[PDB]
């Protein structure tokens, strides 16, 4: 089953005119430490570049390099029983940025990632009810518990340094609470997995 | 010319190792194993030092006399233990019974057997200079064919012979004693000189 | 057009002594020599060029640049040095094996009398940029031991000179901050 | 001025047929610490790859990757006067031994390299008046300054292990001892150069 | 060995339209007396025509004449031994002014020259560091004995008078001083040589 959000309808390419465009094992498949969501959750979020930042050999390039350009493909996969139901929002935001509720983990996360403190409120201030302006797909358990998204690189100059310049963010926040009867699992893992595309350095 | 092909200049079987055997009953172990050494003397070993890497086959010759040497129809066995295989414990130990060590049955009185050892290493070739963190041919081991103990003394001389001789990046000739088997060294102290002295550097007789 | 940088400047150096890079052969191999940061537009040894003149007129520049030195020694004196630029964000190197691992030339003053070294690109923008700094930095290593024969010497100097590649642009004009009235 | 030895006449090659042969800093100009030579010497030797083992991206190469497979070229500089006097034999000895006297560091020097104890039989046992049996080259200072190697793969398999092994060594010995007379620098240096050619791993 | 710097990049020619042209003894080589640099010196000046205001048959034609115009080919010269090191810069100054230090031999110095006070400023009052964006040539005893520059008519009114003004100068200033182990010739000297190229009168 194949079903690709491209981001804003570009795909990644190489920047309009030396550059390296390493690919043997810089350019590969990704996965993180999945998370586990319960009834009772908030939801998460990641940065880029920065969750790369220590891995691999994108991290030792990520490393250096002050120049940075690339693209990625973003697949995340839930492992859930027909027996559980619940859905979940996959977003993508540029430049997302989270704002004080009155640090640097919270711009920074790390290859953990983060949870939502007031996710209605995105934890920017921000109605959630309108998150769907950007690139985004549903992850339904009813339906399909895998959702794909492709993002070009999106800033105002062609080249940055990715580590301290964070492009966007990645979001999955459930709108409907994981539901089960008892018995059964009481945690769902989400895989994340991340290809870079068309890397520079 | 051709006597200095180096194919000719490893032939000429000639001895590299003796041993001794003696059927004491139980007190003599009543057998003898031989590791398969070209280093055990030097004469070959400074000619094969000369290079480092080489390829061959063996061929080897079993002379054996009984101490005064006058000989007497016994049955001796000669088998062959592959490398990384185990070597005989005992005069009667299971390991001689074990087929995937060829054997050679053979009356003392006989003249003596000859035998073909082939290439065996997993490298390409053998080299006696490693650098680094050798070559096992193999063994050989002789024992009296009898139910009970006769009572013998035997030497066998192994007269081994090489064959299709290939070698490769020669070396210097070694200039100074060895000190040791397997290793290169040599008495610091003391050092030999390649040419002996002369009166004056000016005067050539 | 290039023009001469001074790299000597220090409390101790009082004439044309500012202009010059001392060498002598009283120095171990491995060991720096001299070091200086790129920054055309900053204080520093930029600012006897023109192009650390003309930059003082515009608020933002980029480009490529290039460095050239000359050594005057005797004739017969011989030896190499390490010239290395380490790119911005990363302090200077600490010694000369960390500086052969990047961007460098070895340069044998014994065969060729000059070298001309060319640093890739700088801008000055994050200075601003997150108003709304430190580029780059060339070394000079002893890769050798300053030769000489007998009776000559032994004690040169090198000369630096600075320009600014075809790629360079400016923008912005403003005034400069030298002139007092 | 180019005069080049070709060690035993092949030019390093890739291996008859995946490994990798990456050249983009991997393979480039190596230069060492230079070595100060003085009326008393010796004479020094070093060990491939070993010297390599900890260095730029080729010792990270060199790290892992068990197998291993290149050629080198070697070049070697003497900086000195006119009126310095001496003579360097530069020779590549395959699979070089050192002996005892009767440890690691004699059989990995590492990237600074060794000394010799008695040169003069090599401190493998072997004389040096033979050593030219070898690729090899002399720098005379009265002629030449620089002499240029190059070595191709010479082991008995295809490919070995870079950090247990060393494959060959290289020996510059003073023939006959530096002399000056007084006021000349007393000390006159040696660089080495390593550039490696088909490396694999 | 001919290196031969063209000023502003312009060969002399005669004025676009009668003035005289004269060449027999009139163009030829003039040849000052020789400037003996030491350690401790500072560096040279001319002033041009005003040197030859008094000079063969040229001076005579510098007198009278009141207007002038010609270019001229400054070669310079000099010997030194191998063991000599230093270097020279050779630059041409249109409309060279010196100021004071707060009289006409320092406006007109006359065939001898004059010697700068404070050289790091010029004695104009500006940086020597700058001084390359003139017609230029270094002279350093490791390479170059020998400098030539060929300098255009350079006035804002097609004639002017010899006299009463000098159109620019020539300059020798050390930039690294004279160094020279002991027994060597303590004082080298630097020859100057002036051919007139199409002088009008």
């Amino acid at each position: 089953a194949a079903n690709i959000v491209l981001a804003y309808g570009e795909w990644p390419e190489y920047c309009p005119d030396k550059p390296t465009r390493p690919d043997v094992s810089v350019n590969r498949f990704y996965t993180l430490d999945s998370k586990m969501w319960q009834e009772n959750s908030t939801g998460w979020y990641w940065k880029f570049p920065d969750v790369l930042n220590k891995t691999g050999v994108f991290g030792q390039n990520a490393q250096f390099h002050y120049l940075y350009r690339s693209g990625f493909c973003l697949h995340v996969q839930c492992n859930a029983s027909k027996f559980h139901q619940g859905a979940l929002l996959v977003a993508v935001i540029p430049e997302f940025v989270i704002a004080g509720r009155g640090g640097f983990t919270t711009t920074f996360p790390g290859t953990t990632g983060a949870t939502f403190h007031d996710p209605y409120v995105l934890d920017s201030g921000v109605p959630l009810s309108q998150a769907l302006i950007y690139p985004h797909q549903w992850i339904n358990l009813r339906t399909n518990n895998c959702a794909t998204v492709i993002v070009p690189y999106i800033n105002a100059v062609p080249f940055d340094s990715a580590i301290n310049h964070s492009n966007f963010g990645l979001i999955v926040i459930p709108v409907s609470p994981l539901k089960y009867s008892s018995g059964a699992t009481t945690a769902i893992p989400i895989t994340i997995t991340i290809a870079p595309l068309n890397s520079e350095f | 010319v051709l006597e200095t092909t180096i194919n000719h200049f490893f032939s000429r079987s000639g001895l590299v190792g003796v041993v001794n055997l003696t059927d004491g009953g139980t007190d003599t172990t009543g057998y003898v194993t031989w590791d398969i050494d070209i280093m055990g003397f030097v004469q070959l070993r400074r000619k094969c030092e000369m290079f480092t890497y080489m390829r061959f086959n063996a061929e080897f010759t079993f002379v054996t006399t009984t101490k005064n040497g006058e000989a007497r129809p016994y049955m001796l066995q000669y088998m062959y233990v592959p490398p990384g295989a185990p070597k005989p414990t005992g005069r009667d130990a299971f390991q001689w019974q074990t087929a995937t060590n060829p054997s050679v049955f053979v009356k003392l009185t006989d003249p003596p057997a000859q035998v073909s050892v082939p290439f065996m290493s997993p490298a390409s070739a053998y080299q006696w200079f490693y650098d680094g963190y050798n070559n096992m041919m193999g063994t050989f081991a002789v024992r009296v064919v009898s139910r009970e103990a006769s009572q013998l003394k035997l030497q066998t001389r192994v007269y081994m012979k090489l064959k299709h001789v290939r070698a490769w990046v020669p070396r210097p000739i070694r200039s100074q004693p060895y000190l040791l088997k397997n290793f290169p060294n040599y008495d610091s102290s003391k050092i030999t000189n390649s040419a002996r002295d002369r009166s004056s550097i000016k005067q050539a007789n | 057009v290039e023009t001469i940088l001074e790299v000597n400047n220090t409390t101790e150096a009082t004439g044309l002594t500012r202009l010059l890079i001392p060498v002598s052969s009283q120095n171990k191999a491995d060991e720096l020599c001299a070091a200086f940061m790129v920054d055309p537009g900053r204080i520093g040894p930029w600012q006897s060029t023109l192009v650390g003149q003309i930059c003082r007129y515009y608020t933002q520049w980029s480009g490529s640049l290039k460095v050239t030195f000359m050594f005057t020694g005797s004739f017969m004196a011989t030896g190499k040095m390490l010239v290395a630029y380490s790119p911005p964000g990363s302090a200077q190197p600490a010694n000369r094996e960390t500086a052969m691992l990047g961007t460098h030339v070895i340069w044998d003053f014994g065969l060729q009398s000059s070298v001309s070294l060319v640093i890739p690109w700088i801008s000055n923008t994050h200075f601003r940029t997150a108003k709304t700094y430190t580029a780059g930095v060339v070394t000079l290593w002893y890769q050798t031991n300053y030769v000489v024969p007998p009776e000559t010497p032994g004690e040169a100097y090198i000369i630096a000179m600075g320009a600014d590649l075809y790629k360079f642009t400016l923008k912005i004009c403003k005034d400069t901050d030298e002139v007092t009235q």
